[PDB]
């Protein structure tokens, strides 16, 4: 007799109507995968930093799809005459970004 | 079929369970998962150091000079916030001038 | 001062007072009641 | 087969005689279930402290920046007494001077303007400055609640003030 | 057939006291008519 | 045989478990809204986000105040967001995905009317 069946359909049909008219929030935000959370600083793991010349450049950054230069303190281009002996005296011989001085 | 009872059984044992056990109004349930993310969230600020930070300030274009600073990260604007000489400065990591600014600071630190 | 024994010199946690009240009193078996209701309910109908 | 729809109408009576009981203003269906609720509520208690006091935790670091005065006693007004208190140095939660193994101390006032209320806190804070309670979870395990959700206290007050 | 019958009646029946108890709590109109 | 069990345990899903659970969640939901009406007025502040509650006939809700590109207004003048009480209302029930962080803001906001009230 499939009438058995239908109505036990019918019941589990009722049951979804009453969970999605009242609990729908709870259930949505229970039952069901969601996205991470976005970071700014994930995005600016990337970030590192080089010399142009004698100017402290920036690099890694995605949207800056032409390279721009750094600035200091009071919003002016950083212009040092040993920036490849500060890298190399501060960061070492290799490039260092933002990320290993975060898990530092 | 035998596996469509299964099934229709599980989901009866699992929705009694949740409305037995679980917080069914969304007060709770929204606390329980702010607690969850707010987890999540707290990590990712700790994550950030707060403690005393040595690194090379450029206070000009051509002048540099060694310095302690403090550091604080703050979800609720997704910005940094900087203690340097007793100084407050913020910094917005959406800004480009600011975080143009802070990155030599960042990326200089011993 | 009439009820001056009443209270408490020492401070009162109450929450523990509250928390041992729970512990020992009486335990309504709704878990046992519901697997056995089941039971009951799943024999009567799908054994016999 | 007559006996299993003979059981089948009897259960679903039974099913619609325990919804009668619920729905209807039955005393005892009403004690049993406030007994459950009690219950589940002071086992939650801990958990709502908890969450509770991270959140506030979290507060007290965003709040605390460029003002090292916060971390040093002060003798605040409430009105009606004075307490002095700080920010811990660790966990960045509100944390007063105690009065012996109870709560923060008090000093009541008696009127607005009470010199003597203020100097006793400076009196507090320069000697009896070693014991202190802190809000969160340090208070919830010595005197059993967290002085979040009491209304009034200098946690919650101090915290929603400033 | 008969099961189905008295299933109705049942259902039918538990829906009404269900609604009549849940009449101010899910009728929203009718708690903010009556203040 | 199995089929009549199914059904006989459904029926006491809906009426002896779900029914009472709605009734709990709207008592304990409109108990906090009216906490909250004779507390708090208007919008408050959540995660530098106007959020305000309104009860309905599935529970307690909250709707975001944004401008009139779809924003939402900071904190920052709060004040003349309660005297503009007709500024566009956005509800937290639709996933906007155009707002950063909406579910964020809009649990986070559940919890502060759960804790406040």
């Amino acid at each position: 007799v499939y009438k058995h069946r239908l109505i036990v359909l019918f019941e589990v049909f009722v049951v979804f109507i009453l969970i999605y008219v009242f609990f729908r929030s709870e259930l949505n935000m229970f039952f069901m995968p969601k996205r991470k959370i976005p970071d700014p600083i994930d995005r600016l793991r990337r970030a590192n930093l080089a010399c142009e010349d004698d100017k402290l450049m920036i690099y890694g950054l995605p949207w800056m799809t032409t390279q721009t230069s750094a600035l200091s303190i009071n919003s002016k281009p950083i212009v040092y005459k040993d920036c490849a002996k500060l890298l190399r005296s501060i960061n070492g011989s290799q490039p260092v970004s933002l990320n290993d001085v975060l898990r530092r | 079929a035998s596996l469509l009872y299964l099934i229709l059984f599980l989901l009866f044992v699992c929705i009694s369970y949740y409305f037995t056990y679980y917080p069914t109004n969304k007060l709770q349930a929204a606390v329980m998962e702010t607690d969850r993310e707010n987890a999540i969230i707290r990590q990712r600020n700790d994550e950030i150091p707060t403690r005393t930070l040595d690194t090379a300030i450029f206070t000009d274009a051509s002048t540099v000079a060694s310095a302690q600073i403090h550091l604080y990260y703050n979800s609720n604007i997704g910005k940094i916030i900087m203690s340097l000489n007793g100084k407050k400065h913020t910094f917005n990591l959406y800004d480009d001038n600011d975080i143009r600014t802070l990155l030599p600071i960042l990326l200089l630190s011993k | 001062l009439s009820n001056s024994d009443r209270f408490s010199t020492v401070p009162v946690n109450r929450a523990k007072v509250v928390q041992h009240n729970i512990k020992h009193s009486f335990d309504l078996k709704l878990h046992l009641i519901s697997l056995l209701s089941l039971l009951v309910i799943w024999i009567l109908i799908v054994a016999i | 087969k007559t006996s299993t729809l003979i059981f089948f109408v009897i259960i679903l009576a039974i099913s619609a005689l325990l919804l009668w009981f619920q729905t209807s203003d039955n005393p005892v269906f009403n004690e049993l279930t406030r007994y459950m609720r009690i219950k589940n509520t002071v086992n939650d208690w801990k958990s709502l402290t908890d969450s509770k006091t991270k959140l506030e935790s979290d507060r007290g670091r965003l709040l605390a920046a460029g003002k090292d005065d916060i971390f040093e006693f002060k003798c605040v007004d409430f009105g009606a007494y004075f307490i002095a208190m700080r920010l811990d140095k660790k966990t960045y939660l509100p944390q007063a001077i105690r009065r012996g193994t109870g709560d923060a101390w008090m000093v009541k006032k008696a009127a607005k303007v009470d010199p003597s209320a203020q100097q006793f806190c400076q009196y507090l804070i320069k000697h009896k400055s070693n014991n202190v309670i802190t809000c969160g979870n340090e208070m919830l395990n010595e005197l059993g609640y967290s002085g979040y959700f009491m209304s009034p206290h200098w946690c919650s007050d101090f915290s929603n003030m400033e | 057939m008969l099961v189905v019958i008295m299933f109705f009646i049942a259902f039918a029946f538990c829906s009404w006291l269900s609604y009549s108890y849940l009449r101010p709590y899910i009728s929203t109109k009718e708690l903010n008519k009556s203040r | 045989m199995i089929t009549l069990f199914l059904i006989l345990c459904y029926f006491i899903l809906i009426f002896n478990i779900i029914v009472p659970a709605i009734s709990e969640k709207m008592r304990r939901e409109r108990a906090a809204y009216v906490n909250y009406k004779r507390l708090n007025k208007n919008f408050i502040c959540v995660d530098d986000r106007l959020f305000s509650y309104n009860f309905t006939t599935s529970g307690i809700k909250a709707k975001v105040a944004v401008d009139n590109k779809n924003v939402p207004i900071p904190c920052s003048k709060i004040n003349e967001v309660n005297n503009n009480k007709d500024v566009d209302t956005l509800y937290c029930d639709k996933d906007r995905d155009d707002i950063p962080g909406f579910a964020r803001s809009c649990y986070r906001a559940y919890s502060d009317l759960f804790f406040t009230t």
